[PDB]
């Protein structure tokens, strides 16, 4: 996944 | 490929691999390719030990913050120890060369690099009555054995923290014009933006680190009024200051 700021995340 | 692309689709597989991920951040596809090609032999040497990928530092520059890298200075390189939640940023003031990245990765593999401690920068000026603590000045300020230090661990989004802030500034101001102005510090740290040694279970947390008793800080549990906090400092500090 990514946040609107462009940080990646799992799930 | 050996050096894949880290993005929203591939992140979970790197996080599930059970080995560190080395990120090659650059702002253009050409630079990503140049650096990938350059660093391939290191990724090969580390096959199954450390995964390497490029990451689009334009789209995902913010992700650099997850590695304690500056989010505005590219290209950049860092290793995330996924098991241990540890981050090892390569100095963004150094050029990403084969030799330097090889030496960095070799040092990481050898155990020679301490995990980075998340910190805001040292504030450029310390004026206003409340002292701003960051991870990089916590030891110098909070553990200064000559001062009673009241330290508020807060979050910027925290409602009680917001409510406390004007009273906390009033408190700092009182001490700053007191006869204890050179031995009391009224300080705060954004615990969301700095790793602190303290275990903080909720916001705000207020602790007094007394002069001469830094291993026994006292956690505040009162009513969060200025008067109560003065009393707390006066009762629990070395200098009985008010």
């Amino acid at each position: 996944g990514k946040t609107k700021e462009g940080v990646l995340y799992v799930g | 490929p050996l050096i894949g692309e880290i993005g929203p689709e591939t992140y979970s597989d790197y996080m599930s691999a059970g080995i560190p991920l080395a990120y090659i951040f650059a702002e253009t596809a050409e630079e990503r390719k140049e650096l990938s090609d350059k660093l391939k032999p290191i990724a090969e040497a580390q096959r199954g030990v450390i995964n390497f990928g490029t990451i689009d530092a334009k789209a995902f520059g913010a992700h650099a913050g997850n590695l304690n890298l500056k989010t505005d200075k590219f290209p950049a390189f860092a290793i995330q120890e996924v098991a241990k939640n540890q981050k090892f940023p390569f100095d963004q003031e150094k050029e990403i060369t084969f030799e330097a990245i090889k030496a960095f990765v070799d040092d990481f593999v050898a155990g020679k690099i301490e995990p980075s401690i998340k910190s805001e920068p040292i504030p450029e000026k310390q004026e206003g009555p409340v002292t701003v603590v960051v991870a990089k000045n916590y030891n110098e300020i909070v553990l200064d054995d000559t001062k009673d230090v009241l330290i508020e661990f807060y979050a910027p989004w925290c409602g009680h923290c917001k409510a406390l802030a004007p009273k906390y500034e009033e408190l700092g101001a009182l001490y700053a014009k007191s006869e204890f102005k050179d031995r009391v510090v009224i300080a705060k740290v954004d615990a969301t933006a700095n790793d602190v040694p303290d275990e903080i279970q909720g916001f705000p947390t207020i602790k007094l680190y007394p002069a001469g008793a830094k291993g026994q800080p006292v956690t505040y549990s009162g009513s969060r009024t200025v008067e109560d906090l003065i009393k707390f400092i006066a009762e629990n500090g070395k200098y009985k200051a008010a």
